[PDB]
RNA sequence: GUUAAUCUAGCUGUAACCAGUACCGAGAACGAACACACGUAGUCAAGGAGAGGAUCCUAAGGUUAGCGAGUGAACUAUAGC
RNA sequence: UGAGUAACGCUUGGGAGUGAGAAUCUCCCAAACCGAUUGACUAAGGUUUCCUGGACCAGGGUCGUCCUUCCAGGGUUAGUCUGGACCUAAGCUGAGGCUGAAAAGCGUAGGCGAUGGACAACAGGUUAAUAUUCCUGUACUUACAGUUAGACUGAUGGAGUG
RNA sequence: GGGUAGGUGGUAAGAACCUCAGAUCCGGAGAUUUCCGAAUGGAGCAAUCCGGUAGUUGGAAACAGCUAUCAUUAAUUGAUGAAUAAAUAGUCAAUUAAAGCAAUACGUGGUGAAGUGAAACAUCUCAGUAGCCACAGGAAAAGAAAACGAAUGUGAUUCCGUGUGUAGUGGCGAGCGAAAGCGGAACAGGCCAAACUUAUCAUUAGAUAGGGGUUGUAGGGCUUGCAAUGUGGACUUGAAAACGAUAGAAGAAGCUGUUGGAAAGCAGCGCGCAAAAGGGUGAUAGCCCCGUAUUUGAAAUUGUUUUCAUACCUAGCGAGAUCCCUGAGUAGCUCGGAAAACGUUAUUUUGAGUGAAUCUGCCCAGACCAUUGGGUAAGCCUAAAUACUAAUUAGUGACCGAUA
């Protein structure tokens, strides 16, 4: 039932979980777009639970409490963008001052 | 950050031609009202790396289904394309 | 407006006739005449007056 | 209230099945139907192979299956006693056990 | 402001938003109730003869005009004599 | 009824293939065409007709395996191009204001309204559907800091180019 | 709160789920409610673009998210503030209301046609209709006599019938048409200025705020007495009560054979009605089903009425006195109109001018004078009785049945 969410501390614990529950969402949906989801029934049931939990936190104040504080190979791939462009830029710099 | 712009990512034969390069391409289906900045947050922000290039186009609303009794429109549709620095994939 | 600031009191309309007793909506035009009128604050305002209102104001001793 | 509950036994009255014995599975009280299992058996032709040959299962022939039976044709049937009379059914009894129960009218047994 | 601001020049990193982008387009898709011989902005503009974007045949490029097959009366239109 | 008649609204032939059936569908080869045009590039307008697969009930002034027809699935990618966030001519709207029974009409300060002004990207390749945008190569502008060198910077206003 | 076994809205077959730890559903009360749109941060080709300001997070920043606000007018209050010293206009800051829509229907008001009839037509009728416009309201408007009017009179207003096709008005033509009185619907009258007086205004205030009175059987103020402690509603809130309204519950009675695809029709014997309205069920069913008359039921919201308490407003009868007051561009008059049944005549109203009195008054009784009698304008407010139905509920129809 719904009275569960009443009881919990509804200051941090519930944002935490609206954001846990849209992220899983989010990749539910995007699975959707794919084949392998498997499971039609949670989507609504996702839903329906994201809107009550919204309802619950709107009763008493906002949903974005962001006043508190709220991959990894990118890396290498940047250095390697960063390289490639640095090397780019000084030939063509070095051709310039040669062409004089 | 609400990651309320990201609908559905499309798998056509053009895409499937587009990632076999040395690119990765990917494309989204983004809610109308989002901007390329939007976008670039999104996706900074749902896997983690910071794009390259983000591009954005329109399909204007089409007549379909033309002999059904009930002549329907084609749902107004932005797609968002975005490409990653060479030499890293990433799924979805 | 064609209308005295005083009171709100434009013109009338009715019907002009002749001797052929033949009818034409005519207009009356209520005169007007810019008069200054001198308010209790050591002030003075020009606006359109009536001679009617005029002669009260000048009956008042309120210029 | 309603007259039928999933999984008692029912008979019918009137019709081509006159004395007939059945249990429910399925109502449909929107627009007033009654689903009994053993009755009305229509022969059913799986139309499906002709469509296009790339379906399975789809050419079995003639099949047995149920149809649906109108609700107010049908009666509660009593067997709390030797000698039964299907009759009719009263709600008023109010038992604290629940909330309302069923009971013949021409007798006094549970349901 | 001169206890510094303000621009100028190079190096380092960083940003560049929103709407249009297909196809048709002196016409079979546009405006003429039509797959009508009608009408419509600008831009490219080949060779021989020629003053010329006229005239004749062609280059690049592109169409097969959405009914036909016969005979070759009178008569009609087009022309030639 | 008018009647299976008038008209069917600027042109061909052959071979092979497809096919249930082909003058019309496909391919191949010819010819006859306009060529300051029936071609190549786009404004305004049409909004999917563009591409692929399927079908030929209806629509194709004949037929039809085929269609700008229908169904199903896809397709337009921009710091530099088209027009905004820059600028103004007619003209529109219009605070205060004037005016008129009312509705309203006029007009100031302003604000909009390009067919014009300033404004930085070119060549080539790739897809059936996009490419100064996708990609390869080579460039430029405008903000933005940190850093470095030099320098007193010089407006909403004045003046000339514009 | 009601109510339980199915539910995933219709084109609906289905894969996957929820479901008696009370689902779906009904009713009441609550929230998100993107954009346009009176649209109001600024513009615009309606569903678009561009922002300023204040917080908050990422950062080095541009900027980006996450939140809130930013139209105008009118009123009030404050600061500011010119020509010109002050002061005024203007400017800024803050608060409070609209700004529109529609119910093809009613109301008030402003403006305001022609065709047509008169067998033509200008007077006239249509018509004070249609259209346009302003503002409403739950109805609106009007309203308490300076009335009628011929009476030993009635006594605010509103609507109906009659009076009556009467009196009359009309190129005396088409036409038009009252007012009394009577019988009905409903019914109730109150509140300001004035003298008098108090307090304050550079006390010159002429202005501000309090008592006093609401006028014709003339009244009120003044000086001075008696007796009230209450009649009461156009009426402020609190406590309760009844009757509804928005969900539901209980709620009677049959078999047998028959033609028959199927019975409920038909035949035999039965049963109940405060329930023989109606609908469905393989043919026309009282007893097959939902129901229906009746008896009940409201967590919450809401309406009307009733009782008590309570706040404001209110009361009778005397005496003096040539004491004072009793609605100013007011009314008549003239020049043109208009509502009046009247086509301009007292009545009423007003565009231009003219412009009194103070109870010994003023006006009224279709020119006027005198007498007689009646009433107190030039201030304000008002419930019901009247018209209408786009909406919700229930019901009705000698109204229609796919060219209706």
């Amino acid at each position: 039932t719904v009275a569960k969410e009443l009881r919990q501390k509804s200051s941090e614990e519930l944002v935490k979980l609206v954001i846990k529950l849209k992220g899983e969402l989010l990749e539910y949906r995007f699975k959707l777009a794919h084949g392998e989801l498997d499971k039609p029934h949670l989507i609504n049931q996702t839903r329906r639970l994201l809107a009550t939990i919204l309802t619950i936190l709107t009763e008493r104040k906002l949903n974005w409490q962001e006043e508190q504080a709220k991959n990894e190979a990118a890396v290498n791939a940047w250095k390697q963008h960063l390289e490639a462009n640095k090397a780019k830029l000084l030939k063509s710099r070095a051709k310039r001052e040669d062409a004089s | 950050d609400v990651t309320n712009v990201l609908l559905k990512p499309v798998l056509t034969e053009k895409v499937y031609f587009n990632q076999m390069g040395e690119t990765k391409k990917y494309v989204f289906v983004v809610n109308p009202k989002a901007s390329k900045t939007r976008v670039k947050l999104a996706f900074e922000l749902v896997y983690g790396i910071k794009p390259l290039k983000v591009n954005t186009l329109i399909r204007k609303p089409t007549t379909i289904r033309g002999g059904s009794r009930f002549p329907g429109l084609s749902k107004l549709e932005k797609l968002a394309v975005i490409t990653l620095p060479k030499g890293i994939a990433i799924s979805v | 407006a064609k209308k005295d600031q005083l009171t709100l009191r434009g013109p009338l309309y009715g019907n002009n006739r002749s001797h052929s007793k033949t009818i034409t909506r005519r207009k009356w035009n209520v005169n007007l005449q810019p008069c200054k009128v001198k308010t209790a604050d050591g002030k003075t305002t020009r606006i359109l007056v009536s001679t009617r209102t005029l002669r009260t104001l000048k009956k008042h001793n309120r210029l | 209230m309603q007259r039928i509950k999933k999984g008692d036994k029912v008979v019918v009255i009137t019709g081509k099945n006159k004395g007939g014995s059945g249990i429910v599975l399925k109502i449909m009280p929107a627009r007033q139907q009654a689903i009994v299992e053993g009755l009305n058996k229509v022969t059913r032709h799986k139309k499906k192979d002709q469509t296009t040959k790339r379906a399975a299962k789809q050419s079995t022939g003639k099949v047995q299956q149920e149809a649906p039976i109108f609700l107010s044709k049908l009666a509660l049937f009593d067997q709390k006693a030797k000698q039964q009379t299907i009759g009719k059914i009263k709600y008023v009894m109010d038992p604290k056990t629940n909330k309302k129960t069923r009971v013949f009218k021409k007798s006094n047994n549970t349901l």
